[PDB]
C-alpha cells in the first residue's frame, strides 16, 4: 500500500524545517534568523531534507514579488503567540477550500514561514517548532498528508514536469 | 475578512507555485 500519513507527517516536518533554513538563507541580502532555525530533525543531506531545499529555490523569484504586499499584510495581522493558532488555522483552512494540489501544499510551508519569521523578527518570540507543528498538523486533519502518500510523497512536488 | 485576503494572496501564489511545478 501507499506510505502512512504518519510517515508523512514525519516527512512534512524534515521538508518543512529545511525549507525555512533555506529559504532564509537566500533572502539574506535583500530579519534575523531565529536560532531555531539551524536544528533539524535530520542531517539536511536526507531526501527530504533535498526536497525542502529545492522547494526553497523554486519560490524564490515568485516569494520576492509578494514580499512587500505579505509583510504589509502581516504586519496589520499582527501575529504573536497568542494569536498565531487562529489565523495560521482560518488562512490555511480557505487557502485549501477549494481542494489540494501540489502549489497549494508548497504554499503553505511559504505561509509558515512568514509566519514564524514574523513572531520571532517583531514578536521577539521563537515560534518555530510551533508553527511546525502548526503545519505538520493541519496536513494531518485536512486529507493532505494522505493525498501526499497516495502520489509517492514529497518527491513528488518536484516530478511534475 | 482580513484572513480572507490574506488566503486569496496565498491562493495566487499557489498557483504560481503549481504553474512553475508543473
Amino acid at each position: 500500500g501507499s506510505m502512512s500519513e504518519e510517515q508523512v507527517a514525519q516527512d512534512t516536518e524534515e521538508v518543512f524545517r529545511s525549507y525555512v533554513f533555506y529559504r532564509h538563507q537566500q533572502e539574506q541580502e535583500a530579519a534575523p534568523a531565529d536560532p531555531e532555525m539551524v536544528t533539524l530533525p535530520l542531517q539536511p543531506s536526507s531526501t527530504m531534507g533535498q526536497v525542502g531545499r529545492q522547494l526553497a529555490i523554486i519560490g524564490d523569484d515568485i516569494n520576492r514579488r509578494y514580499d512587500s504586499e505579505f509583510q504589509t499584510m502581516l504586519q496589520h495581522l499582527q501575529p504573536t503567540a497568542e494569536n498565531a493558532y487562529e489565523y495560521f488555522t482560518k488562512i490555511a483552512t480557505s487557502l485549501f477550500e477549494s481542494g489540494i494540489n501540489w502549489g497549494r501544499v508548497v504554499a503553505l510551508l511559504g505561509f509558515g514561514y512568514r509566519l514564524a519569521l514574523h513572531v520571532y523578527q517583531h514578536g521577539l518570540t521563537g515560534f518555530l517548532g510551533q508553527v511546525t507543528r502548526f503545519v505538520v498538523d493541519f496536513m494531518l486533519h485536512h486529507s493532505i498528508a494522505r493525498w501526499i502518500a497516495q502520489r509517492g510523497g514529497w518527491v513528488a512536488a518536484l516530478n511534475l514536469g | 475578512s482580513y484572513i480572507d485576503k490574506i488566503a486569496d494572496l496565498i491562493r495566487k501564489v499557489a498557483e504560481e507555485i503549481n504553474s512553475k511545478l508543473e
